[PDB]
């Protein structure tokens, strides 16, 4: 990288992007295209090492009308065409706005929530048994900080609003989540009037072609299930799909895993999701989709629009180092009650799991102290049912497919679009990088995929992030090739 | 205590000792096996030992609670050959069944 | 008296939000330090936006050549630690200190 | 009692004094030295030793309350001689050591 940072400066103005001194100006020929230099005699990833070959221009398509470089379609035009569009539709009140904002720009996020949000890994079963602890945590957070939590997953938002808006939480703190969901509901509903239905060609009906979030071949950066792939099989029936699971083309799956056959170091092209919540259990029907495509076309709109616009750029995903969370999640201290006695609620009783007696060094019960939560045995010991379901490892997958039928010509199929994304990963908030009470490089490690998730403050967490390296990260979105 | 040994737990020494003690016991320790006794086979081995038996310790620590509580049931419909005339329903575990 | 305290120092302001930022003080007394940190962060934000990234010469980066604040050879009047001098010596290796 | 003697406190007697009383002990005497029995040596030595003297005298003042309060646990990451298999987490000391 450090020789001639190229394709990097995007501060220029159209007055300057057209100057006779622009060394890039000679490469703008087809608005629906993007020209560049590349190594020749290569067609696919191959090795991680770029071979030797004289430079050669290739052809890539510009899909979205947002791809256009900034000094050709300035910010002002876009956020004014937005007003032209967003006329009189849903607008979120200053209350919820200030709330979620202060949530995002606060480095006081309890790490415990990251832990819990990760270890549940999306299944319905390991939620409907943990509900008590979740309400306790969210209450003990909001009702003292006035800041909601659990804004790092869409599965989580539609798992809360589906079963927790019945009074178990305050009317306004769940009104926040209700509003956040109905906002993206309206954001999908808007696209309906911008479409002319009734010309379903090659499967991709009218609703799905003009918009990427309506496309089921391009996936969110983070997922826990295989719904993307099970809708992908219905597509790509002529679009020449391409899969890659940690060095292997195919991919294998299981219905659900146990706590015994752990294998922290699985080598295969294997993937696991939570559980068939009904039906059968074994090898009769191997794979079952978790939800309907409407859950998908609603899944990634959140990730691609909402989280970005809220973080204001200070968002960067981090790949989980689970090998010290599932081992650490089973260091609980649950005190039982005598058969004839009641249950404490105050932290002044020696059988309240946050009493000044039950603090043990190197115990999972230190987190709730550091984040000042409320817990009981009923809500705590309801955690340890991870034997029925436990997600092993988070990997990255390279997928791809051809352009649509809309740009399907005899010269365009050799210009495939590649897609990488983390499975079982994690999208994270503003990074702190100035705490000590927890070991840094032990729980998560930053693996960016989307140039929306390339925050530089989220980089020192890697082992040996020397200063001689941190200088360029402030210029480029670092992405593993 | 059981630290200098080539995986003597083997998913058995943990179903003996109650789960609340060892995390206090490890803090009292001073060093690991001064001869690298079991690190030859991956430490992921002793990891797949400790992290698979800690749950057995927790289960024996818990077993007194299934009597201190109501036996929990399913939360889905789970269509059963005898659901006719009584369509099954779920139940969200939010209450406090610990009997007082 | 509805008054924040320990603002005559910086390390107070950052230590507070890193440790005491979970509910041990009233929200109306900690949001103040939250917003102060946000303000210093926004001041930092505007600098890189008002400077061209990549024209660093002799090690010193863009913001090292644009503003006096990012130039690590400049020094705040109070040095609790000594890391300021460590950085100053790691920099200024050709400026005759 | 140790006013007419050159550094003879030397954290040898003053740390026997309690931490509640000595405030009235030091603010008690008035008479200085004619030939300066406690000033022939500089004030930068008298005070240099009176610092540690009073500090020790107040140090013992909790030497009994340890049986009433909790010890001081580690609050940082602090890589453990047995750091492996156990993520060393610190504890944020804000608790109440009031325990009966």
């Amino acid at each position: 990288m450090p020789h001639h940072p190229h394709w990097v400066n995007e501060h220029l103005t159209i007055l300057q992007f057209i100057a006779p001194s622009n060394p890039r100006l000679r490469f703008e020929l087809n608005p629906a295209f993007d020209f560049f230099v590349a190594p020749g005699d290569v067609d696919l990833p191959g090795p991680q090492r770029p071979p030797e070959a004289m430079p050669t221009v290739n052809a890539t398509l510009r899909i979205i009308n947002g791809n256009i470089p900034v000094p050709l379609c300035p910010i002002s035009f876009r956020d004014c065409r937005g007003t032209q569009l967003g006329l009189g539709r849903h607008t979120m009140t200053p209350a919820t706005i200030k709330a979620v904002k202060d949530t995002f720009e606060d480095r006081a996020y309890p790490t415990i929530f990251y832990m819990l949000e990760a270890v549940i890994h999306g299944n319905e079963r390991n939620f409907c048994a943990l509900l008590r602890l979740l309400t306790q945590c969210i209450r003990g957070y909001w009702e003292q900080s006035h800041r909601v939590a659990f804004v790092n997953n869409f599965h989580m938002l539609m798992y809360i609003t589906t079963y927790l808006g019945n009074g178990e939480l305050p009317e306004v703190c769940i009104n926040i989540y209700r509003d956040l969901l109905q906002h993206v509901r309206a954001l999908r509903q808007t696209i309906t009037d911008f479409t002319i239905q009734g010309e379903g060609h090659n499967g991709e009906t009218s609703e799905a072609l003009n918009n990427i979030l309506t496309d089921d071949t391009f996936i969110a950066p983070i997922l826990w299930d295989c719904d993307a792939l099970i809708y992908r099989d219905e597509a790509a029936r002529d679009r020449l799909p391409a899969i890659r699971v940690s060095g292997r083309n195919g991919y294998q799956a299981l219905h659900f895993v146990d706590m015994a056959g752990h294998n922290f170091q699985r080598r295969d092209n294997v993937l696991i999701h939570g559980r068939p919540v009904r039906g059968d259990t074994g090898q009769g029907i191997p794979i079952t989709p978790h939800h309907d495509r409407e859950w998908g076309i609603l899944s990634k709109i959140y990730y691609y629009i909402v989280i970005p616009a809220f973080s204001r750029g200070s968002c960067c995903t981090m790949g989980v180092r689970y090998d010290r969370l599932y081992p650490a999640l089973q260091a609980v201290i649950v005190p039982e009650i005598p058969a004839d006695e009641e249950a404490p609620t105050t932290p002044e009783d020696p059988r309240h799991p946050l009493h000044a007696h039950q603090l043990v060094p190197n115990s999972l019960n230190v987190y709730f102290h550091n984040a000042h939560l409320t817990v009981d045995g009923d809500a705590l010991l309801t955690l340890q049912e991870l034997m029925g379901d436990m997600a092993e490892r988070t990997t990255a997958i390279l997928v791809s497919s051809a352009p649509d039928a809309g740009a399907a010509t005899a010269t365009t199929r050799n210009m495939r679009i590649y897609d990488g994304a983390l499975y079982h990963g994690l999208i994270m908030m503003a990074y702190q990088a100035y705490d000590e009470t927890i070991a840094t490089g032990t729980f998560f490690y930053p693996v960016p995929v989307n140039p929306l998730f390339a925050c530089p403050e989220h980089l020192a967490s890697l082992r040996g992030m020397t200063n001689a390296r941190r200088v360029l990260a402030k210029m480029v979105p670092p992405i593993p090739p | 205590r059981v630290v200098f040994d080539p995986s003597n737990p083997t998913t058995f020494s943990v179903e003996a000792i109650a789960a609340y003690t060892p995390v206090a016991l490890i803090r009292l320790l001073n060093a690991s096996g001064p001869l690298q006794p079991g690190h030859r086979v991956d430490i992921a081995d002793a990891r797949s030992i400790y992290t698979v038996g800690a749950a057995a310790s927790a289960a024996r620590a818990r077993a007194n609670h299934n009597a201190n509580t109501i036996r929990r049931t399913a939360m889905f419909a789970e269509t059963d050959p005898m659901t006719w005339l009584r369509p099954t329903v779920g139940l969200k575990r939010t209450f406090n069944p610990r009997i007082i």
